[PDB]
């Protein structure tokens, strides 16, 4: 992923901010609500109809807890980025069969919601240099398609 | 299909920003700009600084237009039908790039009105700028 | 907006496919398939083979139902409702993913039609294609 | 850009059997046919309205001639192709201001004339070893925006 030395004490140093646990799961709870096309995989989660009964759904909860882990697993692997997240690209692509695409419907919501628990906080200067973290956290997840 | 769950959900979304269309336009702009650098090929005249009266300025354009489409959403296509056209004849935006300013005036909404801003008003406040951005270009072809 | 200038170009158009629906799709897939890899992951219990009366099979379902489409296109909405249903409700196939078989099933006419796709066709063939794509998602929020 | 060493002897030797002059000029001036958010780069071209007068104007017959000389200029620079495109890139970005999206639509056209010339000597596995030429040729076309 390209990445400024400058930029990224911006998008790394507000991170530690952030709660995998309940903003992780708060940003995927928020994509079957809005970008609803992604509920296909997520099938076998009992009720997620209403978006209360989406953003508050236990296992929707519990694997935005984790999604999430990665994405900050790899927030300081910013310069192998696509071989870190490898093992968990090929197989998004045999198994869950995950479209490449949901990992970009994803990494915007993650953008949109920490705009959400953070406000003013996020700068345009500061969008920019993450937009570039997520449209690339997504290529990683995708390299792994045959 | 928009249901009068995101139109009445926006009139009160939205209807928080009102004073707020000339910062929340102007800066709805330069996130675009900073992000996604593929969006100031078109300001070519313009300034891509802060601050530069042309976006600030253009700030009060974009969003004071989107007032009275979410005022005049009960019909949009006859809401703003100068503006569907005064691109495609005369200045056109390329479908794909109104996507790349679809998703950053959800942002100046998501910190700049949190309370307002909720799940469903994600939703509601998406299907409004997912259409806004297909009216203007209902004359494309 | 689509003039009477497409809709009357594809019935002239895909008018000359007709008995060749049957390869005409079959083979629109696999082309779907082999260039972009993010769309064979729709088709798990199927082939990715050449010859998969799977897809093959297929290829008269996609293809013998976009003859209806041209049929009634003087009423798509209308004209194969149930199936602008059976994607959001039973198997969605996700917007971008439309396009990407959008500009593949451009090819097998572009191709298994030359003399027939002419640069005004590819306009008319593709503005219909445009909607097709975007009839069946009419019901996605 | 990622290609085979297989593959290629099929995504570049089928190109000498191309017309740079017409084909090259046939693709732009098809661009501004069906994908017609393009003209707005070839205003002073005299006229572009109908079908037959923009498949025809003539700076569009003439434009698409060296528009190819360089694509056809690089499918032997597949190794490089973002530094042959280079000073190409950094150009349709402040002088001509050509957004990067406008390569993609006419990169993909280009392999919608090469099947139309072609026929069925476009196998299925052939246009995928060259989509990715294009789809390739677009972002070195692109890599030098600010
Ligand atoms: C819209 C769908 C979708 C998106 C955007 C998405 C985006 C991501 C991103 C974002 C760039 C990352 C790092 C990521 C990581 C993972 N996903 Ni995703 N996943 C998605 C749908 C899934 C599904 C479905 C599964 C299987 C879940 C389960 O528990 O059955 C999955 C499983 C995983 C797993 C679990 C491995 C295992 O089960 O062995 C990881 C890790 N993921 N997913
Ligand atoms: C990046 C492409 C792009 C997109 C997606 C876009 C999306 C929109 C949307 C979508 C929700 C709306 C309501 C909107 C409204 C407007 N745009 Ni847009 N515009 C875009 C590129 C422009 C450009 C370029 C101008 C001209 C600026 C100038 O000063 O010349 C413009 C000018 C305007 C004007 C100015 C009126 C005038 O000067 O006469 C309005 C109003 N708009 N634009
Ligand atoms: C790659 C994604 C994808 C796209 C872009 C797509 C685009 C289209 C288009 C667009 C021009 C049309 C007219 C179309 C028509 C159909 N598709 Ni699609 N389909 C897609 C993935 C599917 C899948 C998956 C199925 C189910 C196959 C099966 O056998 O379960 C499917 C099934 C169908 C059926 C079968 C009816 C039934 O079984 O009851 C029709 C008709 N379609 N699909
Ligand atoms: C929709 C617009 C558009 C597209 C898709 C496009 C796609 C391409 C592609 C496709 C992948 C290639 C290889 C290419 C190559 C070139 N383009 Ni493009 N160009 C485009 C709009 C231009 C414009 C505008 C100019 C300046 C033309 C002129 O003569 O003023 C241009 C000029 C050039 C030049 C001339 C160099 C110079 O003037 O010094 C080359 C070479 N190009 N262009």
């Amino acid at each position: 992923v390209h990445l400024t030395p400058e930029e990224k004490s911006a998008v790394t140093a507000l991170w530690g901010k952030v709660n995998v646990d309940e903003v992780g799961g708060e940003a995927l709870g928020r994509l079957l609500v809005v970008y609803p096309w992604t509920q296909r995989f997520f099938e076998s989660f009992g009720d997620l109809s209403t978006p209360d009964a989406v953003m508050g759904n236990p296992k929707v909860k519990a694997h935005g807890k984790k999604v999430l882990g990665a994405f900050s697993d790899g927030l300081a692997h910013l310069d192998n980025l696509k071989g870190t997240f490898a093992t968990l690209s090929e197989l998004h692509c045999d198994k869950l069969h995950v479209d490449p695409e949901n990992f970009r419907l994803l990494g915007n919501v993650l953008v949109c919601v920490l705009a959400h628990h953070f406000g003013k906080e996020f700068t345009p200067p500061v969008q920019a240099a993450y937009q570039k973290v997520v449209a690339g956290v997504a290529n990683a997840l995708a390299h792994k398609y045959h | 299909v928009l249901s009068p769950a995101d139109k009445t959900n926006v009139k009160a979304a939205w209807g928080k920003v009102g004073a707020h269309a000339g910062e929340y336009g102007a800066e709805a702009l330069e996130r675009m700009f900073l992000s996604f650098p593929t969006t100031k090929t078109y300001f070519p005249h313009f300034d891509l600084s802060h601050g530069s009266a042309q976006v600030k300025g253009h700030g009060k354009k974009v969003a004071d237009a989107l007032t009275n489409a979410v005022a005049h959403v009960d019909d949009m296509p006859n809401a703003l039908s100068a503006l569907s056209d005064l691109h495609a004849h005369k200045l056109r935006v390329d479908p794909v790039n109104f996507k790349l300013l679809s998703h950053c005036l959800l942002v100046t909404l998501a910190a700049h009105l949190p309370a307002e801003f909720t799940p469903a008003v994600h939703a509601s406040l998406d299907k409004f700028l997912a259409s806004v951005s297909t009216v203007l270009t209902s004359k494309y072809r």
